[PDB]
């Protein structure tokens, strides 16, 4: 049961008590994800419009 | 109307509880994966406690205490007893045991040898027994070399505890035995001892000069009904109930089962379950638990009771399934989900 | 002094953000019009509260916050609410129609069209900071915007602000206060793509907040106002060190340093006490021991789980009010002799303690009662993995039948992202079992 | 501002649509002339969802009235609230459709469809953020069935990402006008399976049985049947028309109610349904029990013959929101064999403080149940009894159709049935 690093100021204090010692994607790659998904949506919609045109 | 699911089809105990629950006309069984259950008869291994108590508006109850393995594992029970001040390493009713990991993998190898070397020099009986939870594989021997060499040939954690060389022998027969007590802890953590125990007796005369023939030293029902030649001679199925064992103690030793043995059994059960109560209690939890325990005891020639092990998924004696399973429904299930005596249990009152 | 920018995404993030900044103003003596009389340095200053508030020449203290929602109805409240004058228009960003509880819609379809705008509004706040620490991001797991746009925003923030910490305050989905069946999908999708971008995330389970409101506050059917006011108290306890004089958790970096040993295991459990009903005739004020012991009762945790059956990697005690170190250590001694507190062998068995003498502030007329002292414990426990298991299980039930998947594929998401995200959650669960179990 | 454009087509579609606007206009305080005369701001909170605000505080329904014969729309224009509709929004022909799906879809309807779209286009352009469309129609006639589905297909071409919602009256031999109704209904179901996002299946037989057995009406009329449809349409749209939590837009509803795109046909229900013992208060348990009882359902499908994929329940009035949650969880936790267990928490509940006119409280039920397959089995059986002998086909081949088109519609509807049956298991 030890206390260490007691810091005291006007608005409070902090300390530590030890009880026992031990024993990314780039801007470019993101743009591709978003545009790849947008393209798959456009493909799906074009197939629907094709279906409707038939 | 209540709902329950079945997740352990091999449980002869809860197969009857399930049979009784349906027969009440007020319980309904659901598919094993349906989460809208009130009661779970869960699996033995890897029971998904983390998914209980999160169904809005459903009071959920399970038939196992999370964390009870600490008591029902050979190595865990040893570590729990030596490390818990409530039990302490001075615990007088538990045999001197040690946790021993095979050399192919903490461990208590040297500590065991120190005590072992102590007995050999003091001319005292130095017979031990090594075992493990992964067995149906037991070896009794008075030589330390054979105990450790047997564990290295395996690959799971083992424990070596002193073999009770002076056990109590029933007459006529000169035979060993063990006592099985059933204990039900409910959601409130009341400890209930079923009034009916059973002794699993050995139909072979005990022989302290030959541990090789393990039929007269091990009192298990499968070993006696398979490798023993006197099965069912004295009592039906090598099972003697309390009414007979008590009368015997009065005619032979002029003492009752309650005074000479039951008091120590009730003490051991209380000590163990009160110790782990802070760790497993579901008092302030989002779900509730109860569990049936099977305590196994040994009795020596001085009428001192020893704790052998605790089983978390125990079976029951054929003649007692009805009474006990109805008792489970009454105090464990219906106590939480009431329906629309002279209890068969003995409440072991304690300070929660 | 180093600045922290708060970002509130989706309905949950915005309304929770609304509650926090209300509390921040009351704690720092800031009025709804933006004025702060106690601030003697007009039009500037590098005080502790300036980490969360900028200052104009007219003496207005403006939150360093960005509110973002793909639908306008929630942010329109702030624009005409009690605190309309605190924010200027650039801080409140709203779209035309929401993501319909569809991660793929908020992330791909709608996110792609508004992400550059949000960054430019955030970039503006960053230009007012002389030393930006990082970001605090509030969002729900289950909303389409809260889950979908947040993950996209986090990736971009790592690109534009590579050397900045990012903390999360995430609302874990509870069926009692949600009418959305697909939230298990949205939670796992957003956790998968956000995981490597979040340094420390405080999950708040709506189920836990709901039951605390019914049990302690005697609210039969709590509303979002009841939940968010309680959530803001906990958030306020966690951000207090950044806004007040102190030496513990003084910058966002210290949250990872103290609470996160491994990058993926960055979900500390929060516990708060005491929660007392204001309608109580009068309550017996609790001591340091009683409120500290309460930090180990599951009923006060932000996520229902059983820490008795996990292992601890770190533990922070954040006290507010009449608390002196003597009574703290006395209570800790009494708790190690009764509680099941199992630490991992590779971590010290200890507690970092912070004390702020100013007791918790409570919104006038709110539900919470004034207490002389309160504490919020931040503990990194393997037991919080119970919440991943629950979520992952619900995910598996629906995904086995591919239920609702067509909504996500219909927004341009490939089905494989489901299994990729699910397999990553399976990895997360394994990491917790390796750390906690023997 | 999440506006919805309402379309009503054909005789049935316009008579049910007329009563709908009559009911909700009353709830929002709009009189027959469009002027507001309520007393609670809740009546205007979401009023712009279904009403356009014209000059002088006048509220004009965002509704388009379509028919191939003038008869029925003359009635509406002379009905109770006839004056409230935008005169330009009456689009009609003179020849009629003769209960002939082919006339509504290919010949007569084709000639008139473009002018209907011009009005749809005008209404959409005046919406801040259009949610989508709702259409009232029957499936057993010619205009609502044939031209109605033609409109949907052409609306999809121009607003592909908007929601398309229908209230579709399914024919029954018990409330029948002509023998060709199974033909017309099967051709329409084919369209609906592909081109709607949500379809409320309203079976005229269930409406009849309710009026006869429950309401004790000796001789039910179309007027009586339409009273039930009015109350049901008002209930299902309560989430949209009054301040309700969870936002409640048609797109979130579809996302959480439709786990598979083709399985978007709902069973609606309403409580109370009392016969003139009508002043008695109805407790929350009673509301819940009735709302889940098959007799209170408009699709004439026994929910106990299938399973619920998802369920939405809207309670109206000032009641115990705690007692609601208790009873809803009670009905679930007492019949969990009729809810699929692979969609967690698939029963959601919403409360609204404003009750319907003349009721202290009420409950509307929206179910996505696999038991709806029995409705399509009925139609399929009636269809095949005639089609195997090619009876009455000349009415359709005379308008340019080929038998193959019937065989395909039949196969798609039977596939829909098989698809329901697999998820029921
Ligand atoms: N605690 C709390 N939870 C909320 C609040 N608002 C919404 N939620 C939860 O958030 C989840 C729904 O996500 P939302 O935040 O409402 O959706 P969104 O982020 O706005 O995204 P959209 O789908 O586009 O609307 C549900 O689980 C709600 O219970 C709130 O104010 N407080
Ligand atoms: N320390 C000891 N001293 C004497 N006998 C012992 C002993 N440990 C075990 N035994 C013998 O072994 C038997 C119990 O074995 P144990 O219970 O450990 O194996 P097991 O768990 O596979 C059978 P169970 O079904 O009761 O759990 C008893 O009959 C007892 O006679
Ligand atoms: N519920 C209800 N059903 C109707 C009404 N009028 C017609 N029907 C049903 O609708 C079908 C006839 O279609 P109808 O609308 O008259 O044909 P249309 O004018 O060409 O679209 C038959 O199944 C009728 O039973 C009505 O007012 N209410
Ligand atoms: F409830 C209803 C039951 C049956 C019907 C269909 N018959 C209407 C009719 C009857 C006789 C003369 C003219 C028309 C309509 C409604
Ligand atoms: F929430 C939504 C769910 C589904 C959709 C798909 N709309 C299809 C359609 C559009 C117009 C007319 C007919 C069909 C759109 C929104
Ligand atoms: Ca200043
Ligand atoms: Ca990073
Ligand atoms: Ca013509
Ligand atoms: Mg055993
Ligand atoms: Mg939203
Ligand atoms: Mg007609």
């Amino acid at each position: 049961m030890e206390v260490i690093e007691l810091n005291k100021c006007t608005s409070g204090q902090s300390f530590e008590v030890i009880l026992k010692p031990p024993s990314d994607p780039s801007l470019e790659e993101i743009q591709k994800k978003l545009e790849a998904a947008e393209e798959r949506r456009k493909y799906q919609e074009a197939e629907l419009l094709k279906h409707l045109a038939e | 109307m209540y709902t329950f699911v079945v997740r352990d089809e091999n449980s002869s105990v809860y197969a009857e509880v399930s049979r009784l629950l349906l027969a009440t006309g007020q319980w309904k069984r659901l598919r094993k994966d349906n989460p809208r259950f009130n009661l779970m008869l869960g699996e033995r291994n890897r029971l998904p406690f983390g998914r209980l108590g999160h169904e809005p508006g459903l009071v959920q109850l399970v038939n196992y205490y999370r964390g009870a393995d600490k008591l029902c594992r050979k190595a865990s029970l040893v570590k729990l007893i030596k490390t818990s001040p409530e039990l302490s390493e001075s615990c007088t009713w538990f045999p001197e045991s040690y946790v021993i990991y095979p050399t192919n993998l903490t461990d208590e190898r040297e500590v065991f040898l120190a005590a072992y070397n102590r007995r050999r020099e003091g001319r005292e009986g130095n017979v031990w027994i090594a075992k493990s939870s992964a067995g149906a594989g037991i070896l009794i021997s008075s030589e330390a070399s054979e105990l450790l060499d047997f564990i290295d040939e395996q690959g799971q954690v083992h424990v070596i505890q002193k073999y009770l060389e002076k056990p109590l022998l029933l007459e006529p027969g000169h035979r060993k035995f063990d006592i099985r007590s059933w204990v039900l802890v409910d959601h409130l953590y009341n400890i209930y001892l079923y009034r009916e125990g059973v002794l699993r007796t050995s139909s072979e005369p005990y022989n302290s000069a030959n541990f090789q023939d393990k039929t007269c030293h091990l009192t298990n029902h499968c070993i006696q009904k398979e490798y023993s030649k006197n099965y069912g001679r004295y009592e039906e199925g090598n099972e003697m109930f309390f009414e007979e064992f008590n009368q015997y103690l009065m005619d032979a030793l002029n003492t009752t089962l309650e005074n000479s043995i039951l008091l120590q059994i009730k003490h051991i059960i209380r000590s163990c379950l009160m110790c782990i109560e802070p760790a497993i209690s579901t008092k302030h939890l989002h779900y509730q638990s109860f569990q049936l325990f099977g305590f196994d005891f040994m009795v020596d020639e001085e009428l001192k009771v020893w704790l052998i092990e605790v089983n978390g998924a125990p079976a029951c004696a054929q003649k007692l399934y009805a009474e006990l399973c109805q008792g489970i429904v009454d105090v464990a299930i219906s106590s939480v989900f009431p329906l629309a005596p002279t209890s068969i249990f003995i409440k072991l009152h304690h300070h929660h | 002094m180093r600045e922290c920018i708060s970002i509130h995404v989706g309905q949950a993030g915005v309304q929770i953000g609304n509650a926090c900044w209300e509390l921040y103003c009351l704690e720092h003596g800031i009025q709804p019009d933006g004025q702060m009389p106690s601030d003697k340095t007009i039009g500037g200053g590098d005080d502790s509260f300036n980490t969360f508030f900028s200052e104009t020449g007219a003496g207005k203290h403006v939150p360093r916050a960005v509110f973002v929602d793909l639908e306008p109805t929630v942010i329109d409240e702030v624009r005409t609410g009690t605190y309309r004058q605190l924010f200027h228009p650039e801080q409140l960003i709203t779209g035309k129609e929401d993501a319909a509880n569809n991660y793929a819609r908020g992330h791909y379809t709608i996110g792609k069209e508004i992400i550059d705008l949000v960054l430019d509004r955030i970039r503006k706040l960053a230009d007012q900071c002389t030393g930006l620490q990082g970001f605090l991001v509030f969002h729900s797991f289950g909303g389409g915007t809260g889950s979908g746009f947040t993950s996209l925003l986090m990736e971009r923030l790592s690109v534009d602000y590579g050397k900045k910490s990012k903390l999360e305050f995430s609302i874990y989905p509870a069926p009692q206060v949600s009418t959305a069946v697909v939230e298990p999908y949205n939670s796992i999708l957003t956790t998968h793509t956000t995981l490597e971008h979040s340094d420390c995330a405080f999950m708040v389970d709506n189920e836990a907040i709901y039951d605390i409101c019914r049990r302690n506050l005697d609210i039969e059917r709590p509303t979002y106002t009841n939940l968010n006011r309680l959530i803001s108290q906990i958030v306020s306890s966690i951000t207090a060190s950044l806004r007040f004089d102190g030496a513990l958790n003084v910058d966002l970096t210290e949250f990872q340093t103290n609470l996160v040993p491994y990058p993926r295991i960055h979900f500390p459990l929060a516990t708060y006490a005491p929660v007392i009903s204001a309608e109580k005739a009068y309550h017996e004020q609790l001591s340091v021991a009683e409120i500290t012991n309460a930090c180990f009762e599951p009923a006060n945790q932000m996520v229902k789980c059983d820490p008795r059956h996990g292992k601890y990697m770190a533990c922070c005690l954040l006290y507010r009010g009449d608390v002196v170190p003597k009574d703290v250590n006395a209570a800790i001694a009494t708790i190690k002799t009764k509680r099941s507190i199992q630490f991992v062998d590779w971590c010290p068995t200890g507690f970092k303690v912070g004390i702020n003498y100013q007791p918790p502030t409570v919104v006038p007329g709110g539900d919470l009662a004034k207490v002389q002292r309160a504490v919020c414990m931040l503990s990194n426990t393997t037991a919080i993995a119970e919440a991943w298991a629950r979520l992952d299980h619900k995910f598996d039930l629906m995904y086995a039948k591919r239920a609702f998947v067509h909504w996500y594929v219909g927004e341009g998401m490939e089905e494989g992202e489901f299994s990729e995200a699910r397999e990553d959650m399976a990895a997360l669960e394994k990491d917790y079992e390796e750390v906690g179990v023997d | 501002m999440r506006e919805i454009v309402h379309i009503q087509a054909g005789q049935c579609g316009n008579q049910i649509g007329a009563k709908f606007w009559e009911v909700i206009s009353d709830e929002h305080g709009i009189d027959p002339t469009g002027s507001y005369h309520g007393d609670s701001d809740l009546q205007l909170e979401r009023i712009n969802v279904y009403y356009n605000e014209a000059t002088g505080n006048k509220y004009v329904p965002r509704a388009i009235l379509v028919d191939l014969e003038p008869g029925t729309m003359d009635s509406v224009r002379s009905g109770p609230f006839g004056q409230i509709f935008r005169p330009d929004n009456f689009v009609f022909g003179q020849s009629g459709a003769g209960n002939n799906w082919a006339k509504g879809h290919y010949t007569e309807g084709a000639e008139l469809v473009d002018s209907v779209l011009d009005v749809v286009r005008k209404e959409s352009e005046s919406c801040d953020c259009l949610q989508g469309f709702q259409l009232t129609h029957s499936l057993g006639g010619g205009t609502g069935s044939g031209m109605g589905t033609l409109l949907i297909s052409k609306i999809r071409e121009e607003y592909p990402d908007r929601i398309m919602n229908t209230f579709s009256v399914m024919p029954s031999p018990k409330v029948s006008d002509t023998v060709v109704e199974p033909y017309n209904a099967t051709l329409s179901v084919h369209q609906l399976v592909e081109n709607t996002d949500e379809t409320y299946c309203i079976d005229n037989e269930a409406l009849y049985d309710i009026c006869f057995r429950t309401l004790k009406l000796t001789t039910p009329t179309y007027g009586d049947l339409n009273h039930l449809v009015s109350a049901t349409m008002s209930g299902v749209t309560t989430c949209l028309r009054f301040p309700g939590q969870l936002n409640a837009d048609l797109r979130k509803l579809a996302v959480n109610m439709v786990p598979f795109p083709r399985l978007h046909f709902f069973m609606p229900g309403f409580a109370p349904l009392t016969s003139r013992q009508q002043y008695r208060a109805l407790t929350v348990p009673e509301l819940t029990q009735q709302m889940f009882d098959s007799k209170n359902m408009m699709a004439a499908c026994d929910p106990r013959h299938g399973r619920y994929l998802t369920v939405a329940a809207i309670f109206r009035g000032r009641m115990s929101m705690k007692e609601v949650d208790e009873q809803m969880l009670n009905v679930q936790n007492k019949n969990s064999s009729y809810f699929v267990e692979w969609i967690p928490n698939n029963v959601k509940t919403a409360v609204c403080d404003i009750p319907p006119r003349g009721l202290k409280m009420s409950a509307t039920f929206i179910g996505n149940s696999t038991a709806i397959q029995e409705l399509f089995k009925r139609i399929s059986e009636q269809f095949t009894a005639m089609f195997r002998r090619k009876a009455f086909l000349h009415w359709y081949t005379g308008e340019g159709m080929d038998e193959m088109e019937f065989t395909e519609a039949e196969s798609n509807m039977n596939d829909l049935v098989s698809e329901y049956q697999q998820y029921q298991d």
